[PDB]
């Protein structure tokens, strides 16, 4: 770091970081997302709609809000919706927080009253749970309950999506009372549309697929990065090829030394090799004889997929495997994935943790959109799993936590009265971030949330009814919420806004 | 990078074209004056034609370029106009750029100025329609000639120049053919000479002369045996060689090659040859041999030149000495060594009295630059007169025919409704740039001496009365002979404008800077 | 080191950047339209009336500027012509934005607005699309006859066109079963005939290497055998690595001798495989090309890569990296050979071709410059026609349908709005601008011509639109001018896409700093 | 504008000028627009003395 004096980082460096976090997260959060260009060091275009991947792809030059990218990144594997919400509401709170220290408010003082305000908001969630419904043997009830999730991380075919996401992750474990994060895996394909994606169980390799069939049902593998251009560690891994002479020797005598790769494998165990090393021009040849199958090309994304399920193990030398090397999935077979053919096993009996949904676009930039919806969407299944407490459409969740916080600041005074009234409109934020996105007036959107005054139904979302004013009920309308994930987001997003308003001075020569 | 369009295009438009008008201009007609340039390799190059003048400089922006290749295709098809089809397209953007500030766009420009040469090669299919036979032709052909090898600097004692080209047109082509024979003549030069001689060779010449003068210096009519053998060191694309030590071996490899090559002079001359072309020629040591076998032989003919020489004779091939039959054998009249004039000259002519299917021009100087600047203008001269043999239809070059024609265009520039009226007539001082530059080299004002032509053009209506293009003090194209052919001048104008429109419909431009070669 | 910037000097950077890259592309298409010239580097330049070219080479540093890529690329590919005007029209929904952005008045609602319009917009143009196929003919090779002449008709000539439109009719059926870019092309010459053409059905080479015979070597075949090599031939053939030496005794002509035996040997393995007519990409050599005028065989060097891919096709063949073949989709065989001499410039031409499914124009302008764009005028002839058989929905042409448009729009921006006139507003007065600038480039009032259409729309049609062969008002659809009607419809829902996309960025992230 | 008159005057002569209804192009002869002969005179012979002074003037 750099020098620093007066007391600086507290006033100066928290409002930096809370305006850096800002509109990236006040117009992508509710039920419209929107696209955000980032270019990486490999540039290209890369559009995000998701809180915690812009700044995982963000180098944070601020000290001040690292530790708000930590939190979000805990909701992340979380909720994938209490993602979002980090950083929205412990922006505002530090906004408003800096108000408060210029009339003479201590840095401390305040943040006893954030506590106990934190504390009681909990209070008032369980009088936000406004119905129950879990069925996870039901694509149906499934789907409504990720709606607002994909929402916020699409601006694309909402609806078309929300059946692709519900239809994975039932149908791999309908009776399971914990999932995984990296139950559902994407792979992501070229070509065609976005609602010509599709959903396939277990694992498939986006990478070539040639050998040729000989099961169906025997579906072992064994996993190299080790090439078989000429590299086997059995015996000598040298290749010829600096000499004609050789060089010709070597072509035909490659047909024999592929023979004995492809027995060395499967004799132990395997039907389908799976290859990250490259299978050169005779190789290829031998392979389709004898009539094993070949996954080619495998990057060490593809590879990792593949030994994180099975358990099968990958080393740079070729050897028969060991039991430790080889995996087994429930079946093997060749058949087109979204109209392009590949490899696909199948896993949801064998110990899932893998599924699949094929992402398309005829173009990179079309996938990332939706890399997004299903990535969040995966980890928001994980809480409909573990409880059935339904909590009503995003912002109108809002409202009536910041209605009885302000009762709290009448009932229990001290030097606290003050921080728990902006504990209140802090909570206002998120739907004034709708408001902020709609292009209208704060105000006009919270007073019609009071005005009616109906806690748990009213917001105004993103509707062309957002542009000339209504509020809508979003309790009934297939955008719901769970517990969970705003009893998570909360907490963190507490733990993240009072630590970063503790900061003072770095102090160095 | 920046954004170049509009003005901004049109302003590096002229900026551009300028510069290679400029040097142009001033080296027009046969009153033009010679340009001594040096390059950075501290060597010098004096150029006058247009072509040379094109590939020396490699000025900024892609326009100077554009110039370059446009002349490439002329000087094989036409010949000469070289200098005057780049004066002329720099004259339509100066003009364009006077109409541009008016506010008159491009596009408007491009059409008027592509409809206003229509009406100039209308008005020169006027001058001649004649076609006549090769014979015939030969006296307007001779005159032509002057006028061309004129335009070149210096035309005195360059008669010859002209008489053998009309034998070397005759031979490669036909008169309705309608194709191209500059590849089938080989222009040859060399240093010692005169310009004041000048032959035809109805064969070929390669400048290696006999092995041995003791060796004769006639060979019969045909029987060539064209040859690649070794009698020297062939140069192998093998490897690693490796050499003789000591008496012995040093004595069994001089006689091992000694051996072979008296069996191969016995097998060509057995075959019927009394000229052997070898590929890979003659050491000191194969002398001895083929003397003793008498055989004439030509020592060393390049890879590609052997099939030259071939397709010349019209000869039967025999690609190798492992080849060799009777039944295949070059053609020839004679073989013998030729000194033109001097023995500074020293060329052997395998000449034909059989099939020619080639002509060689061999035109002589004495130095460097003399040969440089004979080729060129024979050349020109030669292509020239090859649109002529064909069609004998002959124009007055020197700007007579463009002030006509300027009088034509202008008239017909008013009497169309659209709005390229104001470019047509642009057009028609644009064709007067010709004459204007002329006077520059002759020593004239550049204004008066158009308007002097112009009037007897207001009589006749036809270029054979005008000014001076070879400086004696007459007011005559037809008593001073400066003739161009019908398609040559056609063909300076048409592509001076498709060009030109080109760069006029192009705006958008992509460049850092302004130019970028 | 990132560069992070925000707000509105974000969205003013954005949308300003699409702007100057559209100004290329933006006065072109037509004979009184442009060309362009883009060179980004010393012998780098390009001649093109084609939009996704230039971009392509262009440099990009914007991510509205990089956008643009993908909408031309698309377009390009499938119908060949109005590339550039999806590419204006990506910009153009910008420009009219940009006084609100400023302003700081910017709903998100305001990129669904352009969503809704898209929408009304694409109804329109199939609604007013009238089936030609259908409607008129019933041989409809005329048909196709009437598109080729309007076509030749919108890069350059208007009088050589009538001779030059039947041609193409029958290129386009042998083609036409997918587009190709690279099987229509069109070789040039010029000085034995200037404006004429010739329709060759099969292929042509301009490159042939041979000097040792001509009259002497045999031209014309009955039934050749092609080897489609890329191999080289040499002087005197290398050997194989190890041993072999020059001089010490015997090895002196020995060695010289053996050369020449391999060297034969290439040529004897290419001969008896099957071979009278050989081209090869890389040169024949000087001794090479003697042993084939000895035997009595033609052959051919210099040849460009692509030029041997096109034969293939035609042949059922293909190129042959060996010396040998043994299959006979793998050798190439005709039933014409013949070498005829066009301007005095070599073509070898295979006719009579299994297949067929290549063409190639012989082609005689008046310059070498005017050629480059009567050259454009056939190529945008061939990708239209066919793209009509295609689609055989077909409207009018000359931007006419696109000023109904606006006014289509201009009545929906009264009915809708809460907010929404001002950007509905923006998506019909960005329609207008293709057309305008045609006129205003060529220097004639484009007020003058298209609002004087627009109230003729307005007693009843819709194909009244701008003829650019003198830039003035003209029926396009009795003058026969006439593109298909998705043209048009894959424009509007692309660039769309385009403009939604960077009003929604309001930050950009550069990670590289770079 | 002035390239069109140009071209009517070719043909017919006596025939379209600057009409102050149209703005623009059509007949002077359907609606007279007229001026004395000396006040046209009078714009070109003074107009060239003046140019003809300048012109002298070193």
């Amino acid at each position: 770091a750099k020098h620093f004096s007066g007391l600086e980082e507290a006033v100066y460096r928290n409002i930096q970081a809370c305006k850096e976090l800002a509109q990236t997260t006040r117009t992508a959060y509710g039920p419209n997302g929107m696209n955000k260009m980032v270019i990486n060091h490999l540039e290209k275009l890369f559009v995000t709609n998701d809180a915690a991947t812009i700044l995982r792809e963000l180098e944070v030059q601020h000290p001040a809000a690292k530790m708000i990218v930590m939190a979000s990144h805990m909701q992340e594997q979380e909720v994938g919706d209490g993602t979002n919400f980090v950083l929205v509401f412990a922006g505002a709170l530090l906004e408003l927080a800096e108000e408060l220290l210029r009339i003479g408010l201590s840095v401390s003082e305040v943040i006893e009253g954030y506590e106990i305000a934190c504390r009681k908001a909990h209070e008032i969630l369980p009088n936000l749970v406004c119905c129950s419904a879990k069925n996870l043997r039901d694509i149906d009830e499934v789907s409504s309950l990720l709606r607002t999730s994909i929402m916020s991380k699409q601006y694309g075919n909402e609806v078309f999506l929300a059946k692709l996401i519900a239809q994975a992750c039932v149908s791999i474990f309908p009776d399971s009372g914990h999932f995984n994060v990296d139950n559902i895996r994407v792979c992501k394909i070229l070509g065609s549309g976005i609602s010509s994606s599709s959903v396939l169980h277990g694992m498939v390799f986006k990478k070539e697929t040639e050998g040729d069939v000989t099961s169906v049902k025997d579906a072992k593998i064994a996993v190299y990065s080790c090439p078989f251009d000429g590299m086997i560690t059995e015996t000598k891994g040298t290749v010829l090829i600096k000499t004609a002479e050789e060089l010709m020797n070597f072509s035909k005598g490659e047909e024999n030394l592929m023979d004995a790769q492809v027995k060395a494998i499967a004799d132990t165990g395997a039907n389908v090799v799976v290859t990250g090393g490259k299978v050169a021009d005779m190789a290829l040849h031998y392979a389709n004889k004898y009539n094993i199958m070949l996954v080619r090309l495998n990057s060490k994304w593809d590879l990792r997929r593949l030994c994180k399920t099975v358990g099968a193990t990958a080393l740079p030398r070729l050897t028969p495997p060991v039991l430790e090397e080889m995996g087994h999935c429930d079946s093997v077979y060749l058949s087109e994935v979204g109209d392009t053919q590949v490899v696909v096993f199948k896993h949801e009996k064998e110990d899932g943790a893998i599924s699949t949904i094929v992402l398309r676009g005829s173009t990179d930039n079309l996938m990332d959109d939706i890399e997004r919806a299903v990535d969040d969407g995966v980890n928001t299944f994980k809480v409909l799993t573990r409880d059935k407490r339904l909590v009503p459409g995003g912002g109108a969740t809002e409202i009536e936590l910041a209605k009885q916080i302000t009762s709290y600041g009448e009932t229990c005074p001290g030097l606290e009265q003050y921080a728990i009234k902006k504990f209140a409109e802090a909570f206002e934020a998120i739907p004034r971030a709708l408001a902020e996105n709609s292009g209208v007036k704060a105000n006009e959107v919270i007073s019609k949330l009071y005005a009616v005054h109906q806690e748990g139904n009213k917001n105004v979302g993103l509707d062309i009814e957002a542009e000339v004013p209504a509020v809508k009920d979003m309790l009934e309308a297939g955008i719901l919420d769970t517990y969970l994930g705003k009893y998570w987001a909360i907490k963190l997003a507490t733990n993240a806004a009072v630590t970063v308003l503790r900061v003072d001075q770095i102090i160095m020569a | 990078k920046s954004r170049l369009m509009g003005l901004e295009a049109l302003k590096s438009h002229i900026m551009a074209a300028k510069a290679v008008a400029n040097t142009m201009r001033t080296s027009l007609g046969p009153n033009g004056l010679d340009k001594m340039m040096v390059d950075k390799d501290g060597d010098v190059t004096v150029t006058n034609d247009g072509a040379t003048i094109l590939s020396m400089m490699d000025v900024d922006h892609q326009i100077a370029k554009l110039m370059v290749e446009l002349s490439k295709s002329q000087d094989d098809e036409i010949g000469d106009g070289t200098t005057g089809v780049v004066v002329l397209a720099g004259a339509l953007l100066e003009e364009a750029e006077q109409l541009l500030d008016r506010g008159i766009h491009p596009i408007r420009i491009a059409d008027g100025y592509e409809q206003a040469a229509r009406v100039a090669i209308e008005h020169l299919d006027k001058i001649s329609d004649s076609v006549l036979v090769d014979i015939k032709d030969t006296e307007p052909l001779i005159q032509t000639a002057k006028t061309t090898l004129g335009s070149k600097v210096v035309n005195s004692c360059h008669r010859q120049m002209a008489e053998i080209a009309v034998n070397a047109v005759l031979t490669v082509a036909d008169m309705e053919r309608r194709d191209v024979d500059f590849e089938l003549i080989k222009v040859e030069g060399k240093v010692g000479g005169r310009l004041e001689d000048t032959k035809l060779i109805k064969g070929v010449i390669v400048d290696k002369d006999f092995s041995h003068p003791q060796m004769p210096k006639k060979v019969e009519d045909a029987k060539i045996a064209i040859l690649t053998c070794p009698f020297e060191p062939p140069k192998p694309k093998t490897k690693h060689k490796l050499d003789v030590t000591s008496v012995e071996d040093y004595k069994a490899l001089q006689k091992y090659e000694k051996e072979k090559f008296e069996e191969m002079i016995q097998q060509i001359k057995e075959t019927g040859a009394n000229l052997a072309i070898c590929q890979w020629g003659f050491d000191d040591e194969a002398n001895h041999l083929l003397l003793q076998n008498n055989l004439p032989a030509v020592r060393w003919v390049g890879g590609p030149e052997i099939e030259l020489i071939a397709i010349a004779t019209g000869g039967r091939i025999v690609p190798r000495f492992s080849e060799l039959t009777a039944e295949k054998l070059g053609f020839a009249g004679l073989v013998q060594e030729i000194s033109f004039g001097t023995t500074k000259d020293k060329m052997l002519v395998i000449e034909q009295c059989k099939n020619s299917r080639a002509v060689t021009i061999f035109i002589r100087g004495g130095n460097k630059m003399i040969i440089e600047e004979a080729k060129r203008s024979l050349h020109d001269a030669l292509c020239v007169i090859r649109n002529l043999i064909r069609d004998n239809r002959v124009v007055y070059g020197g700007g007579a025919a463009e002030i006509s024609c300027a009088l034509a265009v202008s008239q017909e520039a008013d009497k169309c409704p659209t709005l390229e009226q104001y470019a047509m007539r642009a057009f028609a001082d644009a064709l007067e740039v010709i004459p204007m530059a002329l006077s520059e080299n002759s020593g004239m004002n550049p204004i008066q001496t158009m308007t002097e032509v112009r009037a007897r053009q207001v009589k006749e209506m036809n270029p054979a009365l005008g000014i001076d293009c070879l400086h004696k003090g007459t007011n005559d194209m037809k008593q001073q002979h400066v003739i161009e052919t019908l398609i040559g001048k056609k063909q300076q104008i048409s592509l001076a404008t498709q060009m030109v429109r080109m760069i006029l419909k192009i705006d958008d431009i992509r460049k850092p800077g302004e130019s970028e070669e | 080191g990132t560069d992070s910037s925000q707000g509105i000097p974000q969205l003013v950077s954005n949308i300003s950047a699409c702007q100057v890259i559209a100004e290329a592309v933006r006065t072109t298409l037509g004979p009184r339209g442009m060309d362009k010239l883009i060179v980004d580097g010393r012998g780098k330049a390009t001649i093109s009336n084609d939009g996704a070219t230039i971009l392509k080479l262009l440099d990009v540093v914007h991510p509205a500027a990089k956008t643009l890529v993908d909408i031309a690329k698309s377009q390009d590919a499938e119908v060949g012509d109005g590339t550039t005007s999806v590419t204006l029209l990506a910009a153009e929904f910008l420009k009219q934005v940009k006084p609100y952005v400023e302003e700081g008045l910017h709903p998100q609602i305001i990129i669904r607005a352009f969503r809704t319009a898209t929408q009304l917009a694409v109804n329109k143009i199939k609604e007013i699309a009238v089936t030609v196929k259908k409607a008129d003919k019933v041989e409809q090779r005329k048909l196709l006859e009437k598109c080729a002449m309007t076509a030749l008709s919108s890069k350059l000539i208007s009088q050589q066109k009538a001779f030059f439109a039947k041609m193409v009719v029958d290129a386009v059926m042998m083609l036409d079963d997918l587009l190709q870019l690279k099987m229509i092309g069109i070789k040039k010459v010029q000085g034995g005939a200037l404006e004429d053409s010739q329709l060759v059905a099969g292929v042509a080479f301009k490159k042939t290497f041979s000097y040792a015979g001509f009259e002497m070597q045999p031209k014309k075949y009955h039934n050749p055998k092609i080897a489609l090599l890329n191999v080289e031939l040499e002087l005197k053939a290398e050997k194989d690595n190890a041993e072999i030496r020059v001089h010490t005794v015997e090895d002196y002509q020995a060695i010289v001798d053996a050369e020449w035996n391999i060297l034969y040997d290439k040529l004897e393995k290419i001969h008896h495989s099957g071979a009278k007519v050989v081209l090869s990409k890389l040169p024949i050599g000087d001794v090479a090309t003697q042993y084939f005028a000895d035997r009595d065989m033609f052959c051919a060097g210099r040849v460009p890569e692509e030029d041997l891919k096109r034969t293939m096709m035609a042949c059922g063949g293909s190129i042959q990296t060996s010396v040998n073949a043994l299959s006979a989709d793998v050798l190439g065989r005709c039933q014409v050979f013949e070498e005829t001499q066009i301007g005095g410039e070599r073509y070898n031409f295979f006719t009579g071709c299994p297949k067929a499914k290549t063409c190639t124009f012989i082609l005689r302008g008046g310059a070498e410059q005017f050629m480059e764009e009567t050259e454009r005028s056939l190529h945008d002839a061939i990708m239209i026609v066919r793209r009509a058989i295609k689609n055989d929905s077909v409207v009018a042409g000359g931007g006419a349908i696109e000023m109904e448009l606006s006014k289509y729009l201009r009545d929906y921006s009264r009915t809708i709005p809460g907010k929404q006139q001002l950007l509905i507003g923006a998506y019909a007065k960005a329609l207008e601008i293709i057309p305008r600038q045609l006129c205003d480039n060529a220097g004639f009032d484009a007020t003058n011509i298209l609002n004087k259409l627009r109230a003729r729309h307005a007693q009843g049609g819709t194909w009244y639109g701008v003829d650019i062969n003198n830039e003035d008002i003209a029926d396009n659809f009795e003058a026969f001018v006439w593109e298909p009607a998705m043209v048009r419809i894959n424009a509007l829902t692309a660039a769309s896409e385009a403009a939604c996309l960077i009003v929604s960025v309001d930050e950009t992230i550069k990670n590289p700093r770079s | 504008t002035v390239t069109e008159l140009r071209n009517r005057h070719a043909q017919g002569e006596k025939t379209a000028g600057i009409n102050v209804r149209k703005g623009g192009i059509s007949n002077i002869l359907e609606e007279l627009v007229v001026q004395p002969l000396l006040v046209s005179v009078s714009a070109l012979t003074l107009a060239t003395e003046t140019v003809r002074s300048i012109l002298k003037i070193d």
